[PDB]
């Protein structure tokens, strides 16, 4: 403490 | 100089997914990790590949469309520092390409390992369930079963006329410098009878000073789609503008949108009956702080006049990282 994501930047 | 594909000279080993099931809507992801051995010798320019199936991606909610669908990947190095390979990832073809540096020229019998984050493919795995995820490395297939348990976008107050809205940031451009983001809003996923309905899109949650997002007539583009069959919307928040299930009604919301208040867009939906999808194309500043957003829906009862309800929905994304190392012999 609704939804959340995730990803990559590579660097 | 990217030269020869030496998949036939490299072999992968000890493949395991970090975990086989998660919730992409609660920042769930995983990792593919493996060793690899180069039977023989190679030189600067030789390369090998890894390939992702339909079910997964390698970039996740980070958008690389404004970057030629190519995402750079952390250099693969030796113990003593020097880079052994430069790695890249193609979003469209889901292809990891590792191309060797001159380091490998005067070396022999190269061994290595990598760990790369894997995310869902919201478009191609749009529903919660168990998908096939067979990853290819060096012309060798590794079978896995992946399972996405999405937190349902169908969320809201538990009255037959209660406000219900959800959203998700499914694209973020961190590479270009353009600083753009794509967010899908699900207005009324419960598709219950709502009266005098209003929708607010903020790019800051509670504190303006804490979210990089920017919402105004300049930095924000909105598209609105009347849904026909809510039964067919994605659990992943992916929304296809050209889906026949969606009917763009953007031309009906000319005098129903406001950017007057700071970092927020108002949408006067009014008396609605169906679910509506709102595609958001926005931007974030260069303050370097995180992108945090919030969508709020409020309404009355069409039959009563009283019975107010309001509902909020927060969004934010997390970054994962790839890793790799390798070595040969100094002779
Ligand atoms: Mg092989
Ligand atoms: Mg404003």
């Amino acid at each position: 403490g609704g939804s959340s994501g995730s990803g990559s930047n590579g660097d | 100089a990217k030269g020869t594909n030496v998949n036939d000279k490299v072999t992968a080993s000890d493949f395991k997914l970090e975990k086989t099931a998660f919730d992409p809507n609660q920042s769930g992801n995983t990792f593919m990790a493996a060793n690899f051995k180069v039977t023989g010798q190679v030189k600067s320019g030789d390369y090998f590949t890894a390939k992702l199936p339909d079910s997964v991606t390698g970039n996740g909610d980070v958008d690389y469309s404004n970057s030629n669908n190519t995402m750079p990947i952390a250099d693969i190095k030796s113990t003593n520092g020097d880079v052994v390979a430069k790695a890249t990832y193609d979003i469209l073809t889901k292809t990891y390409t590792f191309v060797f540096t001159d380091y490998v020229n005067d070396k022999e019998n190269i061994n290595g390992q990598f760990s790369l984050p894997l995310f869902t493919d919201r478009a191609k795995a749009p529903k919660s369930g168990t998908y096939d995820a067979n990853i290819n490395i060096a012309d060798e297939m590794f079978d896995n079963k992946i399972t996405y348990n999405y937190s349902s976008p169908i969320a809201g107050i538990d009255k037959p006329n209660g406000a219900n809205i959800s959203s998700q940031i499914i694209g973020v451009d961190t590479a270009s410098g353009q600083n753009t983001y794509k967010q899908t809003v699900f207005v009324n996923p419960k598709q219950r009878v709502l009266g005098n309905t209003w929708v607010y899109i903020k790019g800051y949650q509670d504190k303006i000073e804490e979210s990089s997002g920017k919402v105004s007539a300049t930095d924000t583009k909105l598209r609105i789609f009347e849904v026909n069959d809510t039964s067919k919307l994605s659990d992943s928040y992916y929304a296809d503008p050209n889906d026949s299930n969606l009917k763009e009604v953007t031309g009906e919301f000319k005098d129903k949108i406001s950017y007057k208040y700071d970092n927020v867009a108002s949408i006067n939906f009014g008396d609605i009956n169906k679910t509506y999808v709102v595609l958001v194309e926005g931007h974030y500043d260069n303050t370097g702080k995180n992108l945090k957003t919030q969508v709020i829906q409020e309404n009355i009862d069409p039959a009563t006049g009283k019975d107010y309800s309001i509902f909020g929905w927060n969004n934010e994304n997390v970054v994962r990282y790839g890793g790799g190392s390798a070595d040969g012999d100094s002779a």
